[PDB]
C-alpha cells in the first residue's frame, strides 16, 4: 500500500562539502521514518530515527529533515567514512507493503 | 360550540378549523452506493500520525 523511491542513486563530492539524500513517498508518512547505513561487509545500523533524532554514539553530522511526504538526509562533513549506501524506511503502515525499506543510495567519496 | 366556548350557537354559518389530508406512507431516495466508507483503515490504524 505504501511505495517509497530513494533518490539520488549514488553521490559523489570531496572532502569538504556537503551530500544529501532524498526520500519521498506515495503519501504522507508523518514523522514515523528512519535512515539507515551499511558498510560492505557489514549489517546496517541506524542513524536517524523519527527522522529528526540522532541515534546513540553518531557523530552530530548527519542530518533529517522535512516532514509527511518529501524528506532530507544531509550530512555537513564527509571524512571518507561515511563512503556506504543508505535507506529511509516506512516504519508507518505495513500491512501489505513489499519493502519497508526504500532504493539504494551509496555515497562515494574521493579523497 | 367550542370555537365560540358557548353551549348555544345562533343561526349562522361559522368557520371552525381546518382540513389537510394526512401522508399516506414514506419514502425515501438515495442513490445507489453500497461500498462501505473507509473509517476503519483511519481508526484502526495502528500508528497516528503527530
Amino acid at each position: 500500500d505504501i511505495v517509497m523511491t530513494q533518490t539520488p542513486a549514488s553521490v559523489s563530492e570531496p572532502v569538504g562539502g556537503t551530500v544529501t539524500i532524498k526520500c519521498q513517498a506515495s503519501e504522507s508518512i508523518s514523522n514515523w521514518l528512519a535512515w539507515y547505513q551499511q558498510k560492505p561487509g557489514q549489517p546496517p545500523k541506524l542513524l536517524i530515527y523519527a527522522a529528526f533524532t540522532l541515534a546513540s554514539g553518531v557523530p552530530s553530522r548527519f542530518k533529517g529533515s522535512g516532514s509527511g511526504t518529501q524528506f532530507t538526509l544531509t550530512i555537513n562533513g564527509v571524512e571518507c567514512a561515511d563512503a556506504a549506501t543508505y535507506y529511509c524506511q516506512q516504519t508507518y503502515s505495513s500491512r501489505d507493503v513489499d519493502n519497508v525499506f526504500g532504493g539504494g543510495t551509496e555515497v562515494v567519496v574521493k579523497g | 360550540k367550542c370555537t365560540l366556548k358557548s353551549f348555544t350557537v345562533e343561526k349562522g354559518i361559522y368557520q371552525t378549523s381546518n382540513f389537510r389530508v394526512q401522508p399516506t406512507e414514506s419514502i425515501v431516495r438515495f442513490p445507489n452506493i453500497t461500498n462501505l466508507c473507509p473509517f476503519d483503515e483511519v481508526f484502526n490504524a495502528t500508528r497516528f500520525a503527530s
